[PDB]
């Protein structure tokens, strides 16, 4: 019950929340610190080569 | 009728000072 | 997490000033006030998982709750109060305000609707401007209890083609309900337009609420003299009825109500009398209360408060309770050591006659503490048992 | 000419006046400019050479940071920002120094009138901390007894009130229009009478009472405002009003030239 | 081209405050037609009324497809705008009562109104119009 | 700190019943504070004089 | 939080020039929503605000004192003769545009205190960190950079 | 680490303009403008006086989010008359009115100083 | 307080008197009555939890003592000292606690222990794990009598701020 | 702690006024509400700080460090 | 008089005497 059925994970964050009436429902506001810690891989295509080059 | 909204002590301090 | 919601997906807008940030409408599915709660994030890592997460777990295709076939979203406190405030026949908007509101609506097509009045003056009605946020081709009817198609009380609802025609917007229209507007638009037009609907409505009503202002305070809670006097004499005659019953009981002639023991009948009669007294007094206070009273404005505007809340803050608290029976003689023959033995007058056994405005005599304060403690311990046991039996 | 002005009364520290033939956004924007945008001088960075007192170091920093300073000649120097120099030249900043000693047997106070200008003052009236009372002491900083020492090096810079409340001259403001509610921009919560249950404005008698029965003058429009400005004292009040009008128009002219240059 | 589309003279019976603060309820009878009747809401602050007032009403489909609204262009206007009370709205329900008497319901933003009458049972209105009151 | 100095505690067992000592009693008057208690697993179990 | 169980946090912050402001220019420290009043039933918070205002005006510090005989009526009379509205309400202007607000609002001083649960100790995130030994999982501990 | 401070609250566009001049596509002769490092203390004034001018047809400003010191402004007007010309006329009106106000204030201040 | 029965003034009275309480105030302002010196001649009594099954208590010292604000037996043996002293330490800080709901009191009494202010005065000397001291700790404008005895006016909890119960559009 | 500098609400300098407000209550025997009035703090946002600020600094100061 | 009864305001003197004697942690110390 503590290592198979549920477990620790990776790629996660945890803060407190506050309202905002300038975000529509499918949006969520994330601090720049959290978005600097977290990440997500992308595969390099012809389409995104320049943008990923700039971003590197 | 005065309903007493705050505190006071030193009037009774001198009150017993001259009642003594 | 307990039900199908509370794992919902979102798009991300990065913001400064470290904390999370989310729209107010999605608050109740998460079941999370901002008293210091905390959420969790989970970043997907591949294309399959990003795609299935966006196509299933995203919020806007989960408006209708599968568990109870009515939408779980809605608009809430501030915008609800503001939207009832804005939708009244007795209010109006001028040109500069309506221009700013129209620019606040993001998908606004660039046409200004002609005002209802050119009268000597250009003024728009709140219904008229709010109809801009409603998209076109939507229809709805209410017809509750008044509504003779010339609605004098302005209750009910009607929309032709995205335009309000009459009716005060209320939670029975724009909150979560079975024939609600949100339900209608999600079932009809397409279940992602409704997200933009919340955005538009929330933005415009929030702007207008900023420039109108709304508040409340003590003077909402205070009552009027003659009504207070009537409350007092109402409770007094209730006490008289109780005393009459006690005399009859102590004179050993009673009907001895069937299915029940003598003392049970006596207790039933007195508790019935006291609760009737509380209800009558609360009704009296409410029907006195002015239309400019803000707690009345919220309570008939949906969001917060209740009839019993108004009654308890102004008229009377009512009889305290410890599992149905009122407060028992823990001390021998008496409830509390400030009375002589063998009483059943309601103030001795625990009727808090008084009201939150006037405060409580200390015995009544103690009995109030009893009732609250009972509620707390019941919560603290039921939560563990219901968690086990959910698992 | 345009927006006439009438002075009701004035003092060393506050202006109270009447503003007419003006629009509402004009007055309100003047208010906000005057509360947020006035450049001034304030102490900004501090070096503790030696602290010994009970009082904590960042208290000493923060409570330093709030002492108002003489800023008549503030326009003469320029921002540290924009300055050609580096590290606080005399032509962008000023330097302050404090000395304390636990001399007496009694507790010794350290008042604002003890910190002294050190660098080149170049003949412009800047930096002397204001003494408002008639007893010489400035505002109290810190207390010492018999062994504690302070040695402070302080640097003031330009700064404006928008990013910190240090750099404010404003300190309060007042604002009022249509004291008789003829414009019907509000209606009064009440329970018996609006008239009985609300106190009359002090500015009521400056305009006539609403004449009781004439219909609603719908075509009218707000004018005739009621301002009371009250500076902290880092700069005279006439200067703060005139500088606020000047910096607002400087802002608007800047946007105009940016547009023309585009 | 855009003439009047119904015009008459109305004598108000009495006025209901409606327990509001700026709008009220007014009902009236036509002096000429003995059967035509009216109910109406008026932003009473711009046009205070009382009982025993003769009122003139005018439907006026336009003033000479519509564009955006305009600030009113102070030049001289060949329109139905030499009145004192001009108000734009929309019809929303038609009704046949007593097999002669048509009835119709026009909204105005949130304001509501009503006619009766059986003579002009085709000349009467169509989907939206203005409303003109003088005097 | 003062609140923590005057502080009382009782043992009960595993789960316990309702009208057993979790709920406040008449005899508690004037001796133990009818307002304070921690909530959750100790309500009515930890009380202050 | 107050002294009445009104715990809450800061949404955002504003400066004065767009904080709302009253005729005397008393710009408030903080604004909480009205809907926390009725359902929480917290009358004494309001009473405290009124009494605190009149205490500050008079100089004489106030008195809470549970089973005494002080009534809001007496508080109201005293505050009225100090020269404000009898229920503590206030005309107050939208600090954006300077226009009057419609509804008058409640206003006054009130006693708060600052709680220890600060956000800087609760923010936490992890992507590919250290790793447990017995079960080969992300370790525990917000301080220990856990998951 | 990359949470912004109050330096970006009012310092004009670093490697950036002061304003964007982007044409709307939904109505004839409409243009949106994005000022930044400004807020209500500007925007309300420009909108109100531009609305006081008669040749324009629409003028409204909004701020997006109080976390950002930018705000937008939309102007449309009748044909021939350029919106940029409208805006520069408005700015000229503002400079001339409050320059008059300033003058007037020193006159009365010097008068109130007795002798 | 103990209440004798038979008074030469007729009806019933509690034994302690104005002269005694004046002597008490004089002893206080001396800066030689004690509590014990008030015990040793029968003015107050210690009562355990059981003799309440044998006694009778009065709320006020006037409630039955002579024979639009608030709605409020002739054999009294005791009168309680002051009804506000049924509270506890934490709950003696809530202003007007008789004027709200009891569960709200319970929350506040929980949360107050999580507040921060000063805690002692030698805090510059005491190394400790975690300490929380705020800058400008202000005594509260509203107050009750007990927190004078709690020394709370000397070591306050928080600051007091100007509030406004409005909904200013967003947050 | 010292008196604050600079009232949090308004901004007017306070802290010059502290020892003055003390000796208004030491020898002048004056009522304190009138004392603040004669000190000249007519708004009340400023008035609350002098009326409620406690002075812990001397209670700190009665130690003997170094 | 010295033998007059006591108005309810006065009992805070008795409470002051009680606390000045006992303190608060007296039960621990005892
Ligand atoms: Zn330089
Ligand atoms: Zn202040």
């Amino acid at each position: 019950r503590g290592n198979l059925m549920g477990k620790r994970v990776d790629f996660s964050a945890r803060t407190v929340i506050s309202g905002d009436p300038n975000l529509e429902l499918d949006q969520v506001g994330v601090p720049k610190s959290i978005a600097k810690t977290l990440t997500y891989p992308e595969v390099v295509t012809p389409y995104n080569i320049d943008r990923l080059t700039q971003l590197v | 009728t005065n309903a007493s909204p705050f505190i006071k002590r030193d009037r009774m301090r001198r009150n017993f000072l001259r009642m003594r | 997490s307990l039900h199908k919601m509370s794992m919902m997906a979102h798009r991300v807008k990065v913001i400064p000033y470290s904390t999370f940030r989310l729209n107010l409408s999605v608050t109740s599915p998460y079941n999370a006030d901002f008293d210091g709660d905390e959420m969790n994030l989970h970043v997907p890592q591949s294309e399959e998982t990003r795609a299935e997460l966006s196509q299933l777990c995203a919020v806007p295709l989960q408006i209708v709750s599968p568990q109870s076939n009515k939408p779980c979203m809605g608009i809430v406190q501030d915008t609800l109060c503001g939207i009832r405030k804005l939708t009244l026949r007795d209010t109006f908007i001028e040109l500069d305000q309506v221009l700013n509101m129209l620019y606040w609506v993001p998908d606004w097509d660039g046409v200004i609707p002609t005002p209802a009045i050119i009268k000597p003056k250009p003024l728009w009605s709140g219904k008229q401007i709010l109809s801009v946020a409603i998209p076109n081709g939507i229809h709805l009817q209410r017809f509750d209890e008044g509504t003779t198609l010339l609605s004098p009380k302005d209750n009910g609802m009607l929309i032709i083609d995205g335009q309000i025609i009459f009716g005060v917007v209320e939670k029975k229209t724009v909150g979560s309900s079975n024939g609600g507007l949100i339900h209608v638009v999600t079932r009809e037009k397409g279940p992602q337009v409704c997200a933009k609907l919340f955005g538009n409505i929330q933005k415009v009503v929030n702007f207008w609420l900023l420039h109108n202002g709304f508040s409340t305070g003590i003077g909402d809670t205070i009552a009027d003299g003659p009504t207070m006097r009537e409350i007092t004499e109402t409770i007094a005659e209730a006490k008289k009825k109780v005393l009459d019953v006690t005399k009859e009981a102590q004179a050993n002639l009673l009907t001895a109500k069937h299915g029940m023991t003598l003392r049970e009948s006596f207790e039933d009669n007195v508790v019935r009398f006291l609760n009737e007294a509380r209800d009558k007094a609360g009704r009296l206070a409410e029907v006195n209360l002015k239309d400019l009273n803000n707690v009345k404005q919220m309570v008939m505007a949906g969001s917060k408060g209740s009839f019993i809340n108004i009654a308890q803050m102004s008229a009377c608290v009512g009889q305290q309770s410890v599992e149905g029976k009122r407060i028992a003689f823990g001390f021998v023959d008496r409830t509390l050591p400030h009375f002589s033995k063998d009483d059943y007058s309601p103030e001795s056994k625990g009727f808090v006659e008084n009201s939150y405005l006037r405060g409580l005599t200390p015995q009544e304060f103690f009995f109030h503490a009893m009732g609250g403690r009972e509620g707390l311990i019941d919560t603290a046991v039921k939560t563990a048992e219901t968690g086990y039996i959910q698992r | 000419e345009g927006p006439q002005v009438k002075i009701r009364e004035a003092s060393k520290d506050n202006v109270d006046f009447i503003l007419s033939n003006v629009d509402l956004a004009m007055a309100n924007s003047l208010r906000r400019v005057m509360i947020a945008e006035i450049p001034t001088l304030a102490i900004d960075s501090v070096e503790v050479e030696t602290n010994t007192t009970v009082l904590a170091d960042e208290f000493i920093a923060h409570r330093l940071g709030l002492i108002p300073l003489q800023s008549m000649d503030i326009e003469q120097l320029e921002y540290s920002r924009d300055c050609f120099c580096e590290d606080h030249c005399d032509k962008c900043s000023v330097v302050l120094t404090l000395q304390a000693f636990g001399e007496s047997e009694s507790t010794t106070n350290v008042y604002s009138k003890d910190l002294v200008i050190v660098s080149n003052l170049m003949g412009r009236n800047i930096g002397h901390p204001i003494i408002q009372d008639k007893e010489g002491n400035g505002v109290l900083i810190c207390k010492l007894r018999k062994g504690q020492e302070l040695k402070l090096t302080c640097v003031a810079k330009k700064g404006i009130a928008k990013e910190h409340a240090k750099w404010g001259p404003a300190a309060a403001i007042e604002f009022e229009y249509d004291p008789w509610n003829k414009l019907k921009h509000t209606d009064y919560w009440y329970e018996q009478d609006s008239a009985k249950e609300w106190p009359q404005s002090k500015n009521c008698e400056y305009e006539d009472p609403p004449n009781e029965g004439d219909p609603f003058d719908y075509k009218a429009q707000a004018d005739t405002f009621y301002m009371n400005v009250e500076s902290v004292g880092s700069i005279p009040v006439d200067q703060v009003v005139v500088r606020g009008i000047d910096t607002l128009q400087k802002k608007v002219a800047s946007i105009l030239l940016a547009l023309t240059q585009m | 081209m855009s003439n009047t589309l119904f015009d008459d003279i109305f004598q108000v019976s009495e006025v209901d405050p409606g327990r509001y603060n700026k709008v009220c309820r007014i009902e009236a009878a036509s002096t000429t037609q003995d059967q035509c009747k009216l109910t109406l809401d008026i932003n009473v602050e711009l046009f205070p009324v009382a009982a025993q007032d003769s009122l003139t009403v005018t439907i006026a489909s336009s003033l000479n497809a519509t564009r955006s609204w305009r600030p009113p262009q102070a030049g001289d206007r060949s329109l139905a705008d030499d009145y004192d009370y001009v108000m734009y709205g929309t019809a929303y329900k038609f009704e046949e009562v007593s097999k002669d008497l048509i009835a119709v319901y026009y909204s105005f933003g949130g304001l509501l109104m009503r006619l009766e009458g059986n003579y002009r049972n085709l000349n009467n209105l169509q989907e939206n119009a203005y409303l003109l009151i003088r005097r | 700190t003062l609140s923590h100095l005057r502080r009382t505690n009782t043992p009960i067992g595993r789960d316990g019943k309702l009208a057993k000592p979790r709920q406040l009693h008449n005899t508690h008057w004037g001796l133990v504070c009818p307002a304070e208690t921690p909530e959750g697993q100790a309500c009515g179990l930890v009380k202050n004089l | 939080a107050s002294r009445h169980g009104q715990k809450g946090t800061i949404g955002i912050t504003y400066r004065r020039e767009d904080m709302p402001f009253t005729a005397e220019g008393i710009v408030p420290d903080l604004i909480i929503n009205p809907h926390a009043i009725p359902s929480r039933m917290t009358v004494a918070h309001l009473i405290e605000c009124l009494l605190s205002k009149v205490a500050a005006l008079s100089g004489n510090e106030g008195d809470a004192s549970p089973f005494t005989d002080i009534t809001v009526e007496g508080i109201s009379k005293l505050l009225r003769e100090h020269g404000y509205q009898s229920r503590g309400f206030e005309v107050m202007y939208n600090g954006h545009t300077g226009k009057k607000l419609m509804a008058q609002i409640f206003f006054g001083p009130t006693y708060y205190q600052r709680l220890r649960h600060m956000v800087d100790d609760k923010i936490h995130a992890r992507a590919r960190g250290p790793m447990q030994v017995l079960t080969r999982q992300p370790v525990e501990g917000r301080s220990r950079d856990g998951g | 680490m990359n949470a912004p401070d109050r330096f970006e609250l009012f310092l004009l566009g670093e490697g950036e303009s002061k304003l964007k001049i982007d044409p709307d596509t939904k109505a004839p002769n409409a243009v949106v403008i994005t000022f930044e490092k400004e807020d209500h203390t500007l925007g309300n004034l420009i909108r109100a006086e531009l609305l006081n001018d008669r040749k324009v047809l629409f003028a409204a400003y909004k701020v997006e989010h109080p976390f950002f010191a930018r705000f937008k402004l939309r102007i449309q007007t009748t044909e021939g008359y350029d919106p940029k010309d409208a805006l520069k006329n408005a700015c000229n009106s503002i400079i001339n009115k409050l320059g008059a106000l300033k003058t007037n204030f020193e006159t009365e201040w010097n008068l109130q100083t007795l002798a | 307080f103990i209440v004798e029965d038979d008074e030469s003034l007729g009806h019933k009275e509690l034994k302690v008197r104005k002269g005694h309480i004046a002597k008490l105030m004089a002893t206080e302002y001396q800066d030689e009555y004690t509590w014990s010196s008030l015990l040793n001649e029968g003015l107050v009594e210690y009562i355990d939890a059981e003799e309440e099954e044998s006694i009778l208590i009065a709320m006020q010292p006037e409630d039955l003592e002579p024979a639009a604000k608030r709605i409020r037996a002739t054999t009294f043996t005791h009168c309680e000292i002051h009804p506000s002293m049924i509270l506890g330490v934490a709950a003696s800080i809530i202003p007007f606690p008789d004027h709200n709901q009891s569960p709200r009191n319970t929350y506040q009494s929980a949360m107050g222990k999580q507040a921060m202010g000063v805690f002692l005065t030698n805090y510059n000397v005491r190394m400790d794990t975690m300490a929380n001291i705020l800058y400008y700790p202000q005594k509260p404008l509203g107050t009750t009598r007990a927190m004078e005895y709690l020394k709370f006016r000397e070591l306050p909890a928080g600051q007091n701020a100007i509030v406004a119960i409005a909904c200013y559009s967003g947050y | 702690m010292i008196v604050p500098v600079r009232c949090f609400s308004c901004g007017k300098v306070v802290g010059d006024k502290w020892e003055s407000y003390l000796n208004l209550l030491q020898e002048d025997e004056l009522d304190e509400g009138t004392a603040l009035s004669r000190l000249g703090l007519k708004r009340y946002c400023c008035r609350r700080m002098i009326l409620t600020h406690v002075d812990l600094i001397e209670k700190f100061l009665r130690y003997n460090p170094l | 008089d010295e033998s007059a009864p006591i108005t309810a305001e006065d009992s805070w003197a008795v409470i002051s005497a009680f606390f000045r004697e006992k303190g608060l942690v007296s039960q621990q110390l005892d």
